[PDB]
């Protein structure tokens, strides 16, 4: 994921 | 029920409804922020809709619009959408979401009621979709039950191109229709029963989110519905  | 307005260009902005990101910005609806120096703003959502509600029971309706997606970047994200929900629907999660869905529920048909044409610039691992940019129809999860691919010399062109969605209220059929001037042409679509979806009152508006070195521009908006009886 790109999440943060 | 029956329901017209007409945004040949966005000069005015009377009727419109700005949410989280979105603004009025250079006679076009910005739905996603810029700094001071133009650059996007990143893990932003905004949604720019048309403030009166409407029904779907027994209903027809045609809508065009155009666009403009500007990018920074051979890396653009996340695109934006065209949608349909209740009244109070507020302005989602940034991101793949789209500002469309909660985290903890995205792809969980049950737990939404959202319909929306995505335009899709970054393909998110988190869920499944396709390894391209795509258009799509998403009926109440972020993973479209209906896809194309959306070729990327037209995601990048700076073109204004535009949209038509229709929905047959007798058939029950959900259609887009894309166009670039001298670029691609996209047709997409589905059967849905959108006045089962959407029993009372819905307003229809645009979704926008980042990501990064995008923003997604509305040049101009227009919309009709009628009886089916
Ligand atoms: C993570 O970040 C990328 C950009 O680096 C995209 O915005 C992508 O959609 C993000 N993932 C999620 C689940 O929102
Ligand atoms: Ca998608
Ligand atoms: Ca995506």
């Amino acid at each position: 994921s790109s999440v943060g | 029920s029956e329901l017209s307005f007409n945004y040949p260009n966005f000069q005015s902005v009377e009727d419109i409804t700005f949410q989280g990101g979105a603004s009025p910005r250079n006679e076009t609806l910005q739905l996603t922020p810029t700094d001071s120096n133009g650059i996007p703003i990143r893990q932003r959502a905004g949604h720019a809709v048309y403030s009166q509600p409407f029904q779907l029971r027994d209903t027809s309706f045609y809508t065009t619009f155009t666009f403009v997606i500007r990018t920074t970047s051979n890396s653009p994200a996340d695109g934006f959408a065209i949608f349909i929900a209740p009244p109070d629907f507020p302005v989602k999660r940034y991101g793949g979401y789209l500002g469309l869905f909660e985290p903890n529920t995205a792809t969980n048909t049950s737990a939404n009621k959202v319909v929306a044409v995505e335009f899709d610039t970054w393909v998110n691992t988190e869920w499944k979709e396709p390894r391209y940019r795509h258009i799509g129809i998403d009926v109440n999860s972020i993973v479209s039950v209906r896809v194309t691919r959306w070729q990327d010399k037209d995601v990048f062109s700076r073109s204004i191109a535009t949209a038509h969605v229709g929905y047959d209220g007798i058939s029950k059929i959900l259609t887009a229709f894309v166009t670039y001037p001298d670029g691609g042409n996209y047709v997409l679509s589905h059967v849905v029963d959108l006045a089962e979806i959407f029993p009372g009152d819905v307003r229809i508006g645009f979704s926008g989110a980042t990501g990064q070195y995008e923003t997604q521009y509305i040049h101009s908006w227009s919309f009709s519905s009628t009886s089916t009886n």
